[PDB]
């Protein structure tokens, strides 16, 4: 179908764009880890360059900048361990962390049970639910006047499934995406995921993701 | 004298290693591989004391290696460049004598070695739970 | 009524979430790389400069070749660092647009641009030729103007990058400010050598609108 022809125009344009911010990124990225080792690498190849050019004539100066060399490199690689650490974002386990000291600061109980833990998931699909699961546990303390939160994570299928539910009242409209709740929605349906509601018997989410 | 495989997929870092343990007196590298499997087939047929070995290599890891040698009586040092998350856990359940830093000056190293066949276990506290 | 302003808010609002996720995609896409790149090569540099100290004396000649490697390990660490962005496209005139906004702060005068404005596409010797003299025009804002205000425009129209740095100090010239051996009349020769122009306007404060072809 003439539609197969249209989808494939529709990805191109969504690459297309996806392709400015990725572009944009790169050129930040770039200048920032340029800023912070672009000397010190200059710097251990001058002072590796220079030792080779004292071996013979001052073995001991040699001696005196492969120790600075070796110092230079230790602490980049330390520097670099770190913003690697600091791209990969909030992880899920840690997430789970923020979620237990947030519910008891609250005087909310806090319900979980590890049961069919996610094997691997993407770092971006894994930073998605801590972003999402952090914003349903905000919702609870804020407008539920929950006594009680039960969060379920579990791998189901091909997908990993949050479930977030409190024994408080609902708070918001018939329609209530306007903020967090259309916020998490658009952020994992972008992901080809899902955000589903009940507001019957307090609040419920259950969000979804591929995996 | 303490016998050394090193398992280690970057042939210049391989290489680099076994020219830093071979100017140790009561030290010795007796064969190189790497990948997990070259690991696993070395130390089940030559039984050197020790293996040092890198986590990510193609085919089998040094984690996955590690586990199929957990019974023989090698002691195993890992060696790694970052810490990802649960490499730790897994480490210390495959029973390593050692999880260690590739780039920790290299009388560390020897020490890491010696350390683990006194029967010690010597694990970087980087590469643990820190700060 | 201006209830659309709320919905055309309401959509750029979620663009810009959707376009902070793609970066984010982008952000762990790099850490791999770096992780095997820089780890690496920096776990690489180590050993091999701690091997090539334990041979200074032993065998100064491999001490010698370990150095030799060190140093090229870490020429191409910085040179892949500097591929992460694989594309050069409009970027020495945006460091020019850097260092001019730390000049203009530093001596107090207010800087006008609008950074998105900024044309990309434009070769790589017309964007040096640009940065060179946006640093002049400015230096001459500093040096001469007693301005409190600068303005910078940077437009791609139609087969030109047309630069305007405007500025409400005085201007200190003669009739004929364009000397040889310096900035005004340097900047109209190397533009004009590129079939570009230099225009001046002094009469409310200084403005200068310097062109270059595409190319
Ligand atoms: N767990 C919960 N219990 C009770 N009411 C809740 C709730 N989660 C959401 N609500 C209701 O739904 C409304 C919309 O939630 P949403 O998270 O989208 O916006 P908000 O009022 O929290 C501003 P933001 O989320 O940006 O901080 C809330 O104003 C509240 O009335
Ligand atoms: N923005 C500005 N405001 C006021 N006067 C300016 C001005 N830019 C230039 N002028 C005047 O025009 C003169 C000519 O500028 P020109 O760039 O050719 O040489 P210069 O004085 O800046 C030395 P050089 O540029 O080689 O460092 C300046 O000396 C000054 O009197
Ligand atoms: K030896
Ligand atoms: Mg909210
Ligand atoms: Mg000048």
């Amino acid at each position: 179908k003439e539609r197969e022809r249209l989808e494939e125009k529709l990805e191109d344009a969504n690459e297309r764009i996806a392709e400015l911010v990725k572009l944009e990124e790169r050129q930040r990225i770039a200048r920032d880890l340029e800023d912070t080792l672009g000397q010190k690498l200059s710097l251990i190849g001058l002072k590796s360059d220079l030792a080779r050019k004292l071996i013979y004539k001052d073995p001991e100066q040699a001696a005196r900048e492969l120790k600075s060399v070796q110092q230079t490199a230790r602490t980049s690689l330390n520097e670099v361990r770190k913003i690697v650490s600091s791209m990969k974002g909030i992880r899920l386990k840690d997430e789970l962390i923020n979620i237990k000291q947030i519910l008891e600061a609250a005087d909310i109980m806090f319900i979980y049970e590890e049961e069919k833990w996610p094997e691997n998931i993407s770092l971006l699909n894994e930073n998605i639910l801590s972003m999402c699961l952090k914003e349903a546990v905000t919702n609870v303390v804020k407008h539920s006047q929950a006594k009680t939160c039960r969060v379920d994570i579990q791998q189901l299928w091909k997908e990993v499934v949050i479930t977030v539910s409190d024994d408080g009242t609902f708070k918001g409209e018939e329609n209530s995406f306007s903020h967090g709740l259309l916020g998490m929605r658009e952020r994992l349906e972008f992901a080809n995921g899902s955000l589903h509601i009940d507001t019957e018997n307090g609040t419920k989410l259950t969000m979804a993701i591929p995996n | 004298m303490i016998s050394i495989f090193i398992a280690e997929d970057q042939q210049m870092l391989l290489g680099a290693l076994g020219s830093l343990l071979n100017l140790e007196d009561d030290m010795e590298v007796v064969g190189k591989g790497t990948t997990g499997q070259d690991a696993v087939d070395f130390v089940k047929k030559r039984q050197p004391d020790v293996c040092i070995m890198d986590i990510e290599m193609p085919g089998k890891t040094g984690l996955e290696a590690a586990e199929e040698l957990k019974d023989t009586g090698c002691k195993i040092i890992i060696l790694t460049t970052f810490a990802r998350p649960g490499y730790f856990q897994r480490a210390i359940k495959a029973g390593v004598k050692g999880y260690l830093l590739k780039d920790s000056p290299s009388e560390e190293l020897a020490n890491a070695i010696r350390s683990v066949m006194n029967g010690k276990r010597i694990y970087a506290p980087e590469l643990m739970e820190d700060l």
